[PDB]
């Protein structure tokens, strides 16, 4: 408790990886035609975030 | 002895035992179950 900050068409997509306490996040958002699953194409996730938390992380779970 | 001692910039304050054997210490006090932290003498 030591940190806290504040800031199917749309396939919004994000990459998650921890290093040393830092703790990187990156993303990108797009329309789509088709919804079921990953359309194909190419574009790259771009930075956002680096939080120096230090947590040693082994699980997640998305919050519905 | 307020002051106390037990990866690169890991923290972990956690209670749980130093074991010197293989014992069912099971995070519990005893001969050859030993609590993590130690006090500085200062
Ligand atoms: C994440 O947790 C593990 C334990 O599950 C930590 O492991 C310790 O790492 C140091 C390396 O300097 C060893 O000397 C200790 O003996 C390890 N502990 C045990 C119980 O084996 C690890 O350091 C943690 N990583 C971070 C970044 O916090």
């Amino acid at each position: 408790c030591t940190f806290e900050y504040v800031s199917f068409k749309n396939l919004r997509e994000f990459v998650f990886k921890n290093i040393d306490g830092y703790f990187k996040i990156y993303s990108k958002h797009t329309p789509i035609n088709l919804v079921r699953d990953l359309p194909q194409g190419f574009s790259a996730l771009e930075p956002l975030v680096d939080l120096p938390i230090g947590i040693n992380i082994t699980r997640f779970q998305t919050l519905l | 002895y307020n002051y106390r001692y037990r990866k690169p910039f890991e923290r972990d304050i956690s209670t749980e035992i130093y074991q010197a054997g293989s014992k069912p210490c099971n995070g519990v006090e005893g001969f050859n179950c030993y609590f993590p932290l130690q006090s500085y003498g200062f």
